[PDB]
């Protein structure tokens, strides 16, 4: 409640506000470029999945377990982006274990590994790193898909979870199924195609996996940037709110000190 | 104060070298007693409590000490450039600590990380064990000549010891002892 | 000129929450690298 | 002041129980007048304007009130443990205010969110309706026995009511009234 | 201060009007020196440098200066509504200028592109040449009556002169010289 404490506390917030204010523009500049490149990749991503859409394929009741993939980044200060994905990741496993399967979870992004490590340490199969510093490319999806097949684990079902960019102020969480298993692919509805072979279908599923991974990454990045911009705006609003009461307190204390130090001189002059 | 202070001087008949200890009430350097004493001196050393809480002794503030013979024509050019180069990087270290408060340590660029790593090593190397403090620290004291003092900081500024941990530069004498400490630390690991 | 003007390093001088939060992160980050540096020193010296 | 205060005591001929109201000028506790009365008391109750702004009545500060008989050998072990636990929980939540006021709730981990929720639930349950204020508040007065308060605070500390909204612990008596008001407010 | 300031009033024979310059010590508006003076003031006029940067003269800030007879019961009804509308449009233009520097100019809807142009014209109809600087700039001085000011701002607010270019309103007197100057251009 002294003058020095007030001065120091004011001088700290004065710097915090400018740091946040300067950090907002960088996220706007990144969001512009992130939005620009989404349109060419949207048509490719939708075109990859047309075949599964036209000919409905449903997985049977097997026990080869799932392969759940969650996508995120390595940076915070983005609102509730990671928590929403980590919420559904742990929701699905309860239903999966109700039937009983040897499900494993693979996460790209360090925050996803960090959040769910405590309760699901054993189910982790493999994790990746160095995501979000620079814009994603197709080569990264190629590397992830290449490293995913070499694992001895085999699955009949799988899903991938991501955040979908909807508007500059909103987003939606969703997931898409994977029918990359060859046996489930060979069904009645596929009889219309009449130039197929086992080798061809194996290669086709191999390519569809990388396509879906690339589409998910290019969807997630834009939403992350658009959330960080809003967070950095609200922080500067709060700092501007605090630095306004501290100034009035400082002024009142400054006047009180002068009056108190003048009274003593007068009193010590009168007593002579 | 002025009447007494004027009698401690080196006239043309003899020389007097004086050392005076001054107390600052409540760590306030604007108090009228220490404020009107800076004008009577030729060299000042300011001790600080913030540095002492990090464990660095003697707790001399490197950005608040001054001397009158710190001139290129009295101490040479090499000695002058080394000190100014140290002070510049120590001043630049402070500004980077605001960014780290909001965004974490790992989001910094590599050049900023190299700057911080060099500054932290420069900070440790200024400490030194004394001979009258063997009861407190438990080590034997050291004395360092001037040329080793210049060369040790010139080498750290160059970047010849970027492959060593910080702890090797703490409470040592010359630069030759830090590597001998690091080798023993490696052996005991 | 009349108002309060801030400077450099004011965040760590007040000694609030943010100063200690800032200090611990640097301590951890530079506690991590010394192990790698010592291991590489031992390997280098053993090799030659 | 010492001449006057020393006469209000208890001797080997009788007993006297004193209740005194004290005033602080310009909401200042370091003023010379109320700062020399702390040494003449055996129990202290400090009121705050900030708590009264939030709507908690009575506006008693829980981190600034003391008593001389708060020790295990007089009030018992269980009462003392419950009081020390609630005070520790209240203290911990106060040290996160700076981060929440700027960065927000999302930066906290799970345990910090849990402590924030439990402290915010505990703060509500300390308010109570008085009978002498029924005329201008539209409520009914309540009077709680000691055991019910001890048990109600134990149950909250144990986490048995983490599934209830925080607005159900506001202006009620015993703990049983919180579940019914929560049930109505579905 | 009271004995001096009470001799400047309006009696039956005539009146005295005063213009005074104020200096605020330490940028504190609650200091006893300027706080006592503000009890006698009836208007303010703020001169800024940012306005002078754009090339506006006189450099009077429109949103920062205030009066006290600005009431319907004194100045009338039409004057008050016109002066309210000009402030409304000039206030919203400044808020939307922040959007144009982040999202880009393409996010503006159709109405925004019209409000921006009207505000940009109004911000230039407020300048005026002075007679005391006649020789330096070689332009005649202008003295506009109140009625022409009310009418000229009202007709711009309606949207009537929405086809002439911006520069026709720069450094002119009444509204007619703006249309004449726009006739001369192009």
């Amino acid at each position: 409640a002294t003058l020095k404490d007030i001065t120091r506390r004011l001088k700290s917030i004065k710097n915090i506000q400018k740091i946040t204010k300067s950090m907002k523009m960088v996220a706007a500049a990144k969001y512009a470029r992130a939005e620009r490149d989404l349109k060419p990749a949207r048509v490719y991503g939708i075109g990859s999945l047309a075949l599964y859409e036209k000919a409905d394929i449903k997985v049977p009741e097997d026990k080869k377990k799932h392969l759940i993939i969650g996508v995120s980044s390595d940076r915070g200060l983005c609102g509730a982006i990671h928590s929403s994905v980590a919420k559904q990741i742990k929701s699905e496993v309860a239903n999966l274990t109700a039937a009983g399967k040897e499900v494993k979870i693979v996460g790209v992004g360090d925050k996803i590994r960090g959040i769910l490590h405590r309760t699901h340490s054993d189910q982790f199969l493999v994790t990746f790193k160095e995501v979000g510093r620079k814009p994603p490319t197709f080569g990264d999806a190629s590397v992830i898909a290449l490293e995913l097949l070499n694992s001895g684990y085999e699955f009949d079902e799988g899903s991938i979870i991501f955040n979908r960019f909807r508007s500059v102020i909103s987003y939606k969480t969703e997931e898409k199924p994977i029918f990359s298993l060859d046996t489930v692919a060979s069904a009645e509805s596929m009889s219309i195609y009449d130039d197929i072979d086992a080798d061809v279908l194996r290669n086709y599923q191999e390519y569809s996996l990388a396509n879906i991974i690339y589409y998910s990454l290019k969807e997630s990045t834009t939403s992350e940037q658009s959330a960080r911009m809003t967070a950095m705006d609200n922080a500067s609003k709060n700092a501007s709110e605090m630095i306004d009461k501290l100034t009035l307190t400082f002024n009142r204390t400054r006047q009180a000190v002068i009056t108190k130090e003048l009274i003593e001189i007068i009193s010590g002059a009168a007593a002579l | 104060m002025g009447t007494m202070q004027e009698r401690i001087t080196t006239t043309k008949k003899g020389s007097i070298t004086s050392v005076q200890a001054i107390y600052v009430p409540a760590d306030d350097l604007t108090d009228p007693a220490p404020a009107t004493t800076f004008a009577h001196l030729d060299a000042t050393t300011v001790l600080s409590r913030a540095i002492a809480e990090l464990g660095i002794y003697p707790a001399v503030d490197p950005l608040d000490s001054t001397s009158r013979i710190m001139d290129p024509n009295i101490v040479g050019s090499e000695h002058y450039d080394v000190a100014r180069g140290v002070q510049k990087i120590l001043q630049d270290y402070k500004s980077l600590q605001d960014i780290i408060a909001i965004l974490g340590m790992d989001e910094l660029s590599e050049e900023d990380k190299l700057t911080v790593s060099r500054a932290r090593k420069i900070q440790r190397f200024l400490s030194q064990p004394f001979q009258v403090a063997e009861v407190f620290t438990g080590h034997l004291g050291k004395l360092v000549p001037l040329k080793e003092t210049i060369k040790g900081f010139q080498q750290i500024l160059a970047g010849e010891y970027d492959h060593l941990p910080e702890q090797a530069f703490y409470m040592v004498g010359p630069i030759e002892e830090a590597v001998a400490k690091a080798d023993k630390l490696a052996e005991e690991h | 000129p009349e108002g309060v003007r801030s400077g450099a390093g004011a965040v760590r001088d007040a000694g609030g929450a943010f100063g200690k939060k800032e200090q611990a992160d640097e301590e951890r980050y530079f506690r991590a690298r010394a192990r790698e540096q010592l291991a590489a020193l031992k390997k280098h010296h053993e090799n030659e």
